[PDB]
RNA sequence: GACAAUGGUAGGAGAGCGUUCUAAGGGCGUUGAAGCAUGAUCGUAAGGACAUGUGGAGCGCUUAGAAGUGAGAAUGCCGGU
RNA sequence: UUAACUUGGGAGUCAGAACAUGGGUGAUAAGGUCCGUGUUCGAAAGGGAAACAGCCCAGACCACCAGCUAAGGUCCCAAAAU
RNA sequence: GACCGAUAGUGAACCAGUACCGUGAGGGAAAGGUGAAAAGCACCCCGGAAGGGGAGUGAAAUAGAACCUGAAACCGUGUGCUUACAAGUAGUCAGAGCCCGUUAAUGGGUGAUGGCGUGCCUUUUGUAGAAUGAACCGGCGAGUUACGAUUUGAUGCAAGGU
């Protein structure tokens, strides 16, 4: 029996265009142009879940380095002592202590100089 | 309370109409009759003859006065073409698209 | 005050009356959980400060356990016929902090 | 020489910013009480009023 | 989750004036291009304007070691054909010492939508006075 | 519950969604079907529902059968712009 | 430590490229051309070499705003020792 | 009739080998649908007329002979956020400020500023390639059946099977 091409070329070419709303100009209207931007906007996102984890570490190290220099110590002298003086567990997301409570961040700097 | 009078499939183009309909939008209805009677284009008496039907269907059969009326929206959509050809040189032929237009004038009275 | 807990291979700065993403634990809803491993507990005046300090435990109370938003994972390569397409919902656990 | 690309709908609508007509520059014909185009006579009853035509 | 993002009404930016006498040219312009980007402070984030306004006085007494006074040249072009123009760092100290430091610093600033706004927190003066006494600066002992 | 594996074009092997039609068992439909339109929903993928609007008489589900069985490109072919 | 031979079902391929190292031909010429052994690209993403299939470190099951390291790096652009 | 349902099945569901092309033999398309019943819009009003808007027939004219449902491309009119010192394969991930309020879930629209980022196929030792192809949207458009051959999976019997 003749299988007529039914309502599957409606629906398959909506659920790509509806993913692609918010794009400039013709990249949200036409099929072929908004198709091949959806294939690249799920490829850019795949290397940006892997890059997000290592570019928020190029920021936490920047804040700690701009915290120990006012106590007159390097950064590389700060994550040396806190592995060697204490067994203060390696954490750099918890440079939130240096922002919030400067009185709390001062006693760590005391303990780092104490056994180095 | 608001009226309208739609004229459709007028022989004139759809881009040469909406230069004149751009000019009278949001203006008092007493002026806009007498702006279309001073411009020297080709679609001024055509638009004028349909503005004077939204100003007679707003006084008759709704019974509102024609001293307070204001043009709320006036827009020109597109009607079907008439594809005729033109015999061009070296045995070729090019297609000439005579387009037609729909004209809609809607007056209001601020209520 | 505040304290630093260690839950899912990573560390969370938490104070009081606070709700959190934590990756999946083994409790039903309406239960009570206990973090026996705290690191730097104390605000301005309260201090201990220690390598994996002992004695202080932090409680919690589970509000719901569910799944995050679907993160569609696509990857193609040009000039070839290669593609892949997946989808993922990382399961979490929402808590509420009752005592330090 | 032919176009190299299809000119878009952003570049098309920008080019006809300056493509329009201007207002006629009307007056009020003070004897009949109509509108007329200035420095012209009236198409109805109407004087020129510096010339009474 | 628990991270901080300092924004348009969560920071202040106070003033610094730096005596630029008796010290070399590119050893000075690193403790200025880091003050303008704001790496002396915690609550440093990208994508906003932290930092401090920096004023430079005594531009006339910066230094050079070796023959940079005669063999460092500043090529610029003018987009007409045959238009390259040369100027040396010995005649630039004497003629226009306000430009010499101001391009020793703006070569060290980032991608140039925000690095145009960071560079314009810098005031370079030739003598020993400055009309910015109404803004209350202080001396900054740079290393 | 331990310890293991999992980049991949030509190509070999496996496992599935969907479309029209027929047979059998059950079922919704003018107190509104198919189709179309909008939506912040569900599954590991193709794909499945449901909620108001338009629409005006026929359509899905479970097991098995049979194919004119799936379109982004062929200076592809007819129609529209 | 974990492959290897045997019998049968189904295709693909027969245009190869740089670098390293033994030699021919050319001029101890070419990103030249023709053979032996090894690697990478072919069919391989990622960090480095400013940009750059073939050079150096290393083989992506998906998620995380945790951790320790390789080639290479620590004034500033640009993470880390003026 | 496990055959087609208006680009299908005859070239042809419409008065088809007909408009139309050729001196001639010969080549050859395009077309379908109001409603259950024409009850197919009396009369007033702007108009030279077309075409409208009321009143009326009808279950509905937002089914009026451009007559069932009415997709996309493409042209319009309105409005919440936004843009006139900036070098853009137009996205992505981090994110202030503003206007909202869904299938209720660690929500939606918009995007000042920062990081990374040279379209898709086809042929290649190798393409962002300034090598090939497509203006865009919609339909149609390619490993099939027969009678044999051989191996594999099933099943019925088995010195006998058919
Ligand atoms: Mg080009």
């Amino acid at each position: 029996p003749r299988v007529k091409g039914g309502t599957v070329t409606r629906a398959r070419r909506k659920k790509t265009i509806k993913l692609a709303k918010g794009y400039f100009g013709s990249k949200h209207t036409l099929y072929k142009v908004a198709k091949q931007q959806v294939m690249k906007s799920g490829q850019y996102a795949f290397r940006d879940r892997r890059q997000r984890k290592r570019d928020f570490r190029k920021l936490w190290i920047t804040r700690i380095n701009a915290a120990a220099r006012q106590h007159e110590m390097s950064y590389s002298r700060l994550m040396n002592g806190l592995k060697k003086a204490g067994i203060d567990i390696n954490r750099k997301m918890l440079s939130e202590i240096a922002i919030s409570d400067e009185k709390a961040f001062a006693q760590l700097v005391t303990k780092a100089k104490d056994a180095l | 309370m608001e009226a309208k009078a739609v004229a459709r499939t007028i022989r004139i183009a759809p881009r040469k109409v909406r230069l004149v309909l751009d000019l009278i939008r949001g203006k008092n209805a007493a002026e806009a009759i007498a702006i279309l009677k001073l411009t020297n284009k080709a679609s001024s008496p055509v638009i004028e003859k349909v503005l004077m039907s939204a100003l007679a269907n707003a006084e008759h059969n709704y019974d509102m006065n024609t001293d307070e009326l204001v043009v709320k929206e006036a827009y020109a959509n597109e009607g079907p073409t008439l594809k005729r050809f033109r015999p061009r040189a070296q045995g070729r032929a090019s297609a000439i698209n005579k387009r037609t237009s729909h004209i809609t004038i809607v007056v209001s009275d601020g209520k | 005050m505040f304290a630093i807990i260690e839950t899912g291979g990573k560390q969370i700065k938490v104070e009081e009356g606070q709700e959190i993403f934590v990756e999946k634990l083994d409790v039903n809803e309406g239960d009570t959980f206990t973090f026996d491993k705290v690191l730097f507990v104390g605000g301005d005046s309260v201090k201990v400060g220690a390598p994996t300090v002992e004695g202080a435990t932090v409680t919690a109370t589970v509000n719901k356990q569910g799944r995050g938003k679907k993160i569609t994972v696509f990857t193609y390569k040009r000039r070839k016929n290669s593609k892949r397409k997946k989808g993922h919902r990382q399961p979490y656990t929402k808590l509420t902090i009752d005592k330090i | 020489a032919v176009p190299k690309r299809r000119t878009s709908k952003t570049r098309k609508n920008k080019r006809r910013t300056h493509f329009k007509i201007s207002v006629p520059g009307m007056t009020e014909c003070p004897n009949c009480g109509e509108y007329k185009l200035s420095h012209r006579v009236c198409k109805n009853c109407g004087s020129y009023n510096g010339e009474e035509v | 989750r628990q991270t901080f993002m300092a924004n348009e009404s969560n920071i202040e930016r106070k003033w610094y004036v730096i005596d630029a006498e008796g010290q070399t040219l590119g050893r000075l312009s690193s403790e200025v291009a880091s003050i303008l980007r704001g790496k002396n402070k915690v609550t440093y984030t990208p994508h906003v304007d932290t930092g401090d306004y920096v004023i430079v006085i005594n531009a006339s007494k910066i230094e050079f070691t070796g023959n940079k006074e005669t063999d460092k040249v500043y090529y610029r072009h003018s987009n007409h054909p045959g238009g390259i123009k040369s100027i040396t760092a010995g005649e630039l100290r004497r003629t226009n010492p306000e430009r010499l430091i101001e391009n020793s610093i703006k070569g060290m600033l980032p991608s140039t939508r925000l690095g145009e706004k960071q560079g314009k927190k810098l005031f370079v003066y030739g003598g020993a006075e400055h009309p910015h006494a109404a803004q209350q600066p202080e001396n900054y002992e740079l290393r």
